[PDB]
């Protein structure tokens, strides 16, 4: 009710804060760091007042207050979409933000703009979180550039390096490509439907959306690695690791899945665009997976993995499925989040070296990133009771059970077998029991604060994977008998 | 400063109508020009005689 | 020689001679000076107090005032069932229909 | 500060011509050569075979170590093309 | 203090903003030019009060 | 190649430009470059008389 | 629109019967503007004969200014003289000619035919 | 650079805090408007139509 | 400094005829 | 409007009779408060337009126009103080009167009531534009840049002269209001399409438009730093003004005319931007890139649409701010570089911290990246000519697609990477710049907050 | 209130009155009244304060009240007066028209999430007065250019009305 409506909001406020507390110049760069990670950690903690609220009363919103136009027929408001999608996927986001910005503290330790990268994530995730809910198009593009714009400056934090800002440059040409096909879909809306408001279009129940799917599809692809539009995540995580295993992970290449899913209403009436989907988030899951099964860097594999798993997500809004995607974006954020995790801890411990070759037999040195690591790898290879159980393992049994394309169904299965390959690829790789690194042993976890945001992922990675699957209200096709094989 | 001097103004001057520039150079000046005009037009003359009885729909189109 | 010309001067900048300088003129009094007619209403009440102003202005094209004066109409027309709207705005019976 | 030889002017003919052209490129005689007559104003601009700068040593002492130029030397008329960010002519495996 | 001196050197400042008000005295005479319709306007014949005279001036 | 030096530096100047200010160039000259014999100037004066007056018969 | 016109004197710059048209004022727009027209001649004058342009010789000022205003003023006279007198007689042929100028019917809005084009 | 942001800022709060106290007092001294009916009487000035109290000031002064 | 022109600027005027 | 007139023109004598340094400070102060009493002029009072004399109105098309160029005036003004402290006191007084009689002319363009006082001013701009260019030019080729720019206007300009007359002696009035309240359905008669061609061709000369767009880039270049803004700003945006009001008596023949240079424009702001990715000099790549921008807002303009409409009011106002915006950058690296190569030093962040900040919102605002006021400008555009035809979006597409590409690029090749190792003079940035860029940005935001004000005349 | 259901409408409220089936507290009704303790109640004092200082001195404000002016269809043809009146008339009209659209936007988009995974089903009375209000306003208000008239709008309407009689003639025959 009324703390529903406030306290949605103020989670929004409270990290609006350190933002210009930063303009102020009057903080303390050093403390800034403690700042902006505290202020994320007690934003999350904020965040999950509206989601019990929610499981409480499964009921869903949307805020708009004082309007900016009033063109004709067009009021422009300031309209917040915070439903259940929108407040059940932000505790997740932010939880996974703090994780990773107590890491770049412990991993970004050494670098002058140490506050300037934190307050650069924390922008990220303002826009980013303002895209989940907003309910109005002109909102929706605005947190899609901005996701956008501030990852390619993420990635361009390097700006020294030539590979960097090039790599920059790609992911802002494949991101602004698929902002074509969000410009294509909102120009139909302003046309046809001649509003933003994503519950308006819905409401009206245009049961032929042939231009404005096709756009968001395009979209999607851009902003969520599929073919064609792939490779600007291989670009991607060029940049440091946090933003690498941040962004570039679990929170704006799932952007147009995401996107797909708040916009599902128009997708289920057409069935071809869902048939297309399964065939990009095939194909991605097949690019991907494949290039991952040899790839001699760390970043690169779970990067792949991470493409592969979104188109998964791309899948299962092809096979009507919404919701499902919306369970898999949720621990998404968890889990995949938790292997790039693993990934940076070895990175920072073997040197600032992320190659598979010239690894120091790790598991004897690495215990505690060895464990994280096997049991993230089975995790994103659907480990029962875990993340997996209630993830591609889900998907998996809806595609072999919903009527889907054939080719993507055997893919998927290859798609699956490679994700188990690659995941062990790095096992037997980094902690394969063969010293191969500089003589001097740096290969250490022994931050706590690392050792912290470490675990803080992985109990989400062990547990809420299911801390959140029964409890949610029932929301999806639940298919129970079926054939054994 | 060689290499923007015979980038921007080094040209014209030693620039000379080849029949091979004439032929290109008119080639992309009216291709492309003329080809988004008949497309263009296309179009829209199908929604001018898609509408002038009543096929094309603007049942919510109205902020044209 | 081929003429006979002043080289091309070095272009000195403000700071080398003068420190705490602000690239605005040689004479440092003036300097402060223009800081400070520039940092005013350039930056102060036009950038400012202009902002309240067009924020500020009175009602703009009578939108405020044709938001409350269009429920009432809403209203007096739902009282009868005639609707929020018209087919046509211009009334036809004064209009005459031409043969 | 400046004279003409120096300043890209017209398309060479005659070996003197092409000697002055190499001169004005700072570049030889025999490995001189322009882009062909047919009138994009190529000029004396020497047709500088099209590789990248990913393609040299990033080892050696580069004047311009950013692009892998050295200072005062022929640049090919689509260097801006062929720079490390942009597209390279560095060799694929097959 | 040298007043003298400093309207020698400092009056300028001064001359802009007689101008400004000028020129509303400028469009305040232009308003008296163009009273042709005074209170012959078809959406505002509010009768003349007994205390005013004018509409607007 | 296509959109600079061959459209702009060489295609667009070249039409507007160049050609009017060229066709100036050649008009220029053979209209202010008599050599100053009163001949000359006066059969111009001659067959601009007759021109007038039968020729195209302004009078007619 | 002249020099035709019956009863015209020649080399007259004001006929008598012009008095009957309103003076300008003396604080006419077009002549204060004349008048700083006079300034702009007497500043040009300083300045060829590389003189204190701001200063110099302010008796040339003077009747730079006030013979250019005064010719102004007589010019404006006139001016008005003749956009009177054109159209003075304007009417009299109008009135004189009814045939030449029908008493055109006015029909109003709903009445025509104009048709609207849809412009998309 | 530093001195800049400084003044910038100095000079932006400078009258800054005078406007916005300004608007916050006169939004908790008189704050907005009610409708009322028909003026018997008495003709509303230009400034009467408005609802916020600047508003009706700035119509008030140059307008 | 700007460019001003070169003994050669004026130069190409002279010539009695210019064009 | 003698209100902010007569200010302008009588602050003419302040400049040149005050103290040879005095000049500058004064100029500067009454600028910022003749922009004060400009603002003003934002109220527009429901669909009327704001008249004030039988030679003098404004209206909410006008307004943003009037108050940018007040606004500016400060801008360039203070701009030059780096670039004409050495030079004579007479010199520099008569800069300052090139500058107020520009403004003047512009700000009596805008209030124009009737059509040849608009076409008089419209044409008076050129002679303080060219005087600026000519004289206080750098280069060699600023005299062929004069030139260009003078000989293309005028050939523009005078078939408007005669169309103007002969509208004079048809219609009855040049006025704008009577002439759109007495507007006729101009037929498809033979001598009708070469009417409108004459109304139109004298805008779309100062609107460059593909082919005909050589003078703004060769003078753009090598213009004076304040007076290059200035063009860039405005005088592309009167013409604007000229189509917006011209257009309501070259319908309906405007639906099937406008076709030719319609396509002309799209098609031409691809290759505009698709010259724009290869650039040897940083100020022709900001003209090209300004060259796209009014061809968006010139197929804004003839589709005809109030949504069309509103898109370029926004695209003019925007547009101006960050081309003169990046002008500005262009204008301080040159300065201090003594050149104007592209590539010539590229990772300039390493030396001027805030400097490239501000070309990150620079090129940001060029992106038109929403919420600013030139996402929604470009908005209202995409939107207007989808609702034209369909498949609009995609050469607007292709150039929604290269604007950064060429933007972004601009922020790598010279404020990402390294500094180049043979500058050594690049000092540290000082207040005058970073204040003049602070002063265009800021409100850029701060007018996209209340984006009514700018939005357009058929709110 | 301010506003009213006439214009504004808004279905009636009901809510389940939880009754737990476990005996274990219920967390949300807690911190909602810890939220009311120490957040809502001083704001709501805050506010008390506000509003005896607002009746302290209470001023009025009048809806600026217009009258109707000849139009085109009775305005005379080059008759600069009432062609102007008109064409305000026409104006304010028009804004009218898009304000009360503005209404029903409002209204069919707050109905859509008022009435749930039913709002295909209560909101479609709401949807049928939005898909009559802008096929009327197209009639009234459509394709006017971009200098849209009181005139070109009584040309549109000269459109709609030929239009209509050519039909009902053709039906005649
Ligand atoms: C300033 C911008 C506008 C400039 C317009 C011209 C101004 C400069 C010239 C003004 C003075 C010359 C003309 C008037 C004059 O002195 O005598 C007029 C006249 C001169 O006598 P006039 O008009 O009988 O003889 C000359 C006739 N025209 C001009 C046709 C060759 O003085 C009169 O009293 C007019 C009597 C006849 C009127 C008809």
């Amino acid at each position: 009710m009324n703390p529903f409506a406030s306290l949605t909001l103020t989670t929004l406020i409270i990290l609006t804060i350190p933002i210009m507390m930063s303009n102020s110049n009057i903080y303390k760069t050093n403390l800034y760091p403690n700042y902006v990670k505290t202020t994320v950690s007690y934003a999350f903690t904020l965040s999950l007042v509206p989601l019990l609220m929610f499981m409480h009363t499964g009921q869903e919103m949307i805020i708009s207050n004082w309007h900016w136009m009033t063109l004709q027929t067009v009021e422009l408001s300031l309209s917040f979409k915070m439903d259940y999608f929108s407040v059940m996927f932000i505790p997740v986001a932010l939880f996974v933000t703090w994780s990773i910005m107590e890491f770049s503290m412990w991993y970004m330790h050494s670098d002058p703009f140490i506050n300037r990268f934190f307050k650069y994530l924390v922008l990220f995730l303002i826009t980013m979180m303002i895209l989940v809910t907003a309910n109005n198009l002109f909102q929706l593009f605005i947190g899609w550039e901005g996701v956008g714009i501030m990852s390619f400056l993420l990635i361009g934090w390097w700006h020294g390096r030539t590979d960097a800002n090039t790599a920059a440059l790609q992911a802002i040409l494949y991101n602004r490509i698929g902002d074509i096909g969000f410009v294509l879909s909102m120009a139909w809306f302003l046309t046809h439907s001649n509003a933003w408001d994503l519950q308006q279009i819905f409401m009206l129940n245009n049961e032929c959306p042939n231009m404005p799917l096709i756009g968001l599809l395009l979209a999607a692809a851009g902003k969520s690695a599929q073919f064609g539009l792939h490779p600007w995540l291989p670009s991607a995580m060029e940049g440091p690791t946090p933003v690498s295993a941040l962004l570039h992970s679990s929170t704006m290449v799932v952007a147009g899945v995401f996107l797909l899913i708040r916009f599902y209403p128009l997708m289920e009436t057409n069935k071809l665009v869902q048939t297309m989907t399964l065939c990009l988030g095939a194909i991605t899951t097949l690019f991907t997976a494949l290039c991952a099964i040899t790839q001699n860097d760390i970043k690169k594999i779970v990067a792949f993995s991470t493409s592969s798993q979104l188109g998964l997500m791309m899948v299962t809004i092809g096979i009507n499925q919404p919701h499902l995607a919306f369970l898999h974006i949720c621990m998404h954020a968890f889990f995949k989040a938790m292997l790039f995790m693993c990934s940076g801890s070895i990175i920072h411990s073997l040197n600032d070296e992320q190659d598979i070759r010239k690894m120091g037999g790790l598991y004897k040195a690495m215990p505690f990133t060895t464990t994280a690591l096997i049991i993230g790898s089975l995790a994103l290879t659907g480990m029962p009771y875990l993340t997996g159980f209630y993830s591609k393992d889900l998907i998996i049994e809806a595609v072999n059970m919903s009527y889907t394309n054939a080719w993507a169904l055997l893919m998927t299965l290859i798609a699956t077998s490679l994700t188990a390959a690659y995941s062990t690829r790095i096992i037997f790789f980094a902690f394969l029991g063969k010293p191969r690194f500089p003589p001097l042993v740096l290969i250490n976890e022994n931050n706590p604060l690392l050792i912290n945001s470490i675990k803080r992922l992985l109990i989400g990675s062990i547990f809420a994977g299911f801390i959140i699957s029964n409890n949610i209200p029932p929301m999806t096709v639940p298919n129970t008998t079926m054939p054994l094989y | 400063i060689r290499w923007t001097y015979a980038r921007s103004a080094n040209i014209y001057p030693n620039f000379r109508p080849t029949p091979k520039t004439s032929l290109l150079g008119a080639l992309f000046g009216i291709g492309p020009l003329f080809f988004w005009y008949y497309v263009f037009k296309t179009d829209r003359d199908k929604k001018e005689k898609l509408i002038q009885e009543g096929k094309l729909d603007q049942t919510f189109n109205i902020s044209y | 020689i081929r003429l006979q010309e002043d080289p091309d001067p070095e272009d000195e900048n403000l700071y080398e001679k003068n420190p705490d300088s602000h690239g605005y003129d040689k004479d440092p009094i003036v300097d402060l000076w223009n800081m400070r007619v520039v940092f005013f209403f350039g930056f102060s009440i036009v950038l400012v107090l202009g902002s309240t102003f067009v924020a500020y202005l009175p009602d703009y094209r009578m939108q405020e005032w044709a938001r409350r004066e269009a429920e009432r109409l809403v209203k007096y027309r739902e009282a009868n069932g005639l609707p929020l709207m018209e087919s046509n705005c211009f009334d036809p019976n004064k209009i005459q229909l031409p043969e | 500060h400046v004279t003409k030889d120096m300043f890209p002017g017209p398309y060479p003919k005659t070996p003197e011509e092409r000697a002055a052209a190499a001169k004005k490129y700072n570049m030889r005689v025999e490995d001189y050569e322009p882009y062909p007559d047919d009138g994009m104003g190529y000029g004396d601009y020497p047709k500088l075979p099209d590789r990248s700068q990913q393609e040299r040593d990033p080892w050696y002492d580069w004047d311009h170590p950013d692009l892998r130029l050295n200072w005062g030397e022929p640049i090919h008329w689509d260097l801006d093309m062929y720079i490390r960010n942009r597209v390279d002519t560095s060799p694929t495996p097959v | 203090m040298n007043v003298l001196q400093i309207v020698r050197d400092h009056w300028v400042h001064i001359l802009v903003p007689v101008g400004f008000v000028f020129g509303c005295y400028l469009d305040r005479r232009s308003d008296e030019k163009l009273t042709a319709f005074r209170n012959k306007s078809l959406l505002f014949k509010r009768e003349l009060r007994p205390n005013e005279e004018v509409t607007w001036k | 190649k296509s959109a600079s030096s061959l459209l702009d530096l060489i295609w667009l100047e070249t039409i507007l430009p160049k050609t009017t200010s060229f066709i100036q160039m050649k008009m220029s000259i053979m209209v202010s470059n008599q050599k100053g014999l009163i001949k000359l100037y006066f059969l111009s004066f001659l067959i601009t008389i007759m021109i007038s007056m039968t020729l195209f018969n302004y009078h007619e | 629109m002249m020099s035709g016109r019956p009863g015209r004197v020649p080399l007259q710059f004001l006929p008598n019967e012009a008095r009957s048209l309103p003076p300008p004022k003396l604080t006419d727009p077009r002549l204060v503007y004349m008048g700083f027209l006079g300034y702009c001649s007497g500043l040009i004058d300083n300045a060829i004969r590389r003189r204190p342009v701001v200063s110099a010789g302010l008796h040339r000022q003077l009747l730079y200014v006030t013979s250019f205003v005064f010719f102004g003023y007589y010019l404006l006279k006139r001016q008005d003289y003749m956009y009177a007198l054109r159209d003075h007689d304007m009417f009299a042929y109008v009135k004189s000619h009814p045939e030449d100028f029908p008493e055109k019917d006015k029909k109003t809005y709903g009445e025509i035919l104009e048709e609207f084009h849809p412009v998309r | 650079d530093r001195r800049f942001l400084k003044l910038m800022r100095f000079y932006i709060l400078l009258t800054g805090i005078p406007v916005a106290i300004g608007i916050t007092l006169v939004n908790v001294f008189i704050g907005e408007a009610e409708l009322a009916d028909i003026p018997e009487g008495y003709v509303p000035e230009h400034w009467e139509y408005f609802k916020h109290p600047i508003s009706r000031w700035i119509a008030r002064t140059f307008y | 400094r700007q460019w001003q022109p070169d003994v050669e600027w004026a130069e190409q005027f002279g010539g009695a005829v210019m064009y | 409007m003698l209100k902010i007139i007569i200010p302008t023109t009588m602050l003419l004598p302040m400049t040149w009779m005050s103290k040879h340094n005095m000049i500058w400070i004064n100029a500067t102060v009454h600028s910022l408060l003749i922009s004060l009493i400009s603002l003003s002029l934002l109220n527009q009072l429901g669909e009327n337009s704001l008249n004030f004399s039988l030679t003098f109105f404004s209206d909410s098309l006008s307004a943003p126009l009037l108050v940018l160029t007040t606004w500016l005036l400060p801008l360039m003004l203070m701009a030059s103080q780096s670039h004409l402290s050495k030079e004579t006191t007479t010199r520099k007084k008569l800069y300052i009167t090139m500058l107020i009689l520009l403004q003047l002319f512009l700000i009596m363009t805008f209030t124009a009531t009737e059509l040849i006082l608009f076409y008089i001013l419209f044409e008076a701009t050129l002679v303080p534009t060219l005087i600026i260019i000519t004289r206080w030019g750098n280069q060699t080729e600023r005299l062929n840049a004069g030139l260009y720019f003078l000989f293309y206007t005028l050939a523009g300009s005078l078939p408007l002269l005669v169309a103007l007359v002969y509208i004079q002696n048809t219609t009855g009035s040049l006025n704008f209001l009577i002439i759109h309240y007495w507007s006729h359905p101009l037929s498809n008669s033979w001598s009708n399409i070469f009417m409108w061609l004459a109304c139109i061709m004298a805008f779309m000369v100062k609107m460059p438009l593909y082919g005909l767009h050589l003078w703004l880039p060769k003078a753009h270049v090598e213009a004076p730093i304040a007076g290059s803004m200035v063009l860039a700003a405005v005088l592309l945006k009167l013409g604007g003004y000229g189509m917006m009001r011209i257009t309501t008596i070259l319908n309906p023949l405007t639906n099937y005319m406008a076709y030719p240079f319609l396509m002309l424009s799209m098609w031409g702001m691809i290759m505009t931007s698709s010259i724009c990715l290869r650039q040897t000099d940083l100020k022709s790549l900001i003209a090209y890139s300004s060259v796209s921008h009014m061809a968006l807002v010139i197929v804004a303009i003839m589709i005809q649409t109030p949504w069309s409409f509103m898109g370029a009011t926004a695209l003019m106002i925007a547009h101006g701010l960050t081309s003169s915006m990046l002008f500005c950058l262009a204008n301080t690296n040159y300065e201090r570089v003594h050149s104007r190569t592209m590539i010539l030093a590229r990772g300039l962040q390493t030396l001027l911290p805030l400097m490239a900040t501000w070309w990150l919102m620079a090129s940001l605002t060029n992106l038109a990246l929403p919420p600013s006021i030139n996402l929604i400008g470009e908005l209202f555009i995409i939107t207007a000519s989808f609702s034209w035809s369909n498949i609009t979006i995609i050469l607007m597409g292709m150039n929604m697609m290269i604007t950064a590409l060429y933007s972004l690029y601009m922020l790598i090749t010279t404020q990402r990477g390294k500094y180049t190792h043979h500058i050594n003079n690049i000092k540290a940035s000082f207040t005058r710049e970073n204040a003049l860029m602070a002063l265009h940005i800021l409100p850029l935001l701060l007018l996209t907050l209340n984006p009514k004000m700018i939005l357009g005349p058929l709110y | 209130d301010s506003w009213d259901k006439d214009v504004y409408p808004e279905p009636p409220r009901r809510t389940p009155a939880p009754a737990p089936q476990t005996s274990l507290p219920n967390p949300v009704t807690y911190l909602t009244k810890i939220f009311d303790l120490l957040v809502d109640r001083p704001v709501t004092l805050a506010r008390e304060f506000i509003e005896q200082q607002h009746a302290k001195n209470r001023y009025y404000y009048y809806h600026r009240e217009f009258r109707r002016v000849p139009d085109i269809t009775e305005c005379e043809e080059k008759d600069i007066l009432c062609m102007f009146e008109a064409e305000m008339q026409w104006r304010r009209d028009y804004k009218v028209d898009q304000e009360i659209v503005n209404i029903i936007q409002e209204r069919l988009k707050a109905c859509q999430q008022r009435e749930g995974e039913s709002y295909r089903q209560n909101c479609a009375k709401e949807l049928e007065q939005f898909t009559q209000v802008s096929k009327a306003f197209q009639d009234r208000y459509s394709d006017l250019g971009a200098h849209y008239s009181a005139r070109k709008c009584l040309a549109k309407q000269k459109q709609r009305m030929l239009a209509e009689r050519k039909a009902a003639k053709e039906a005649a025959a």
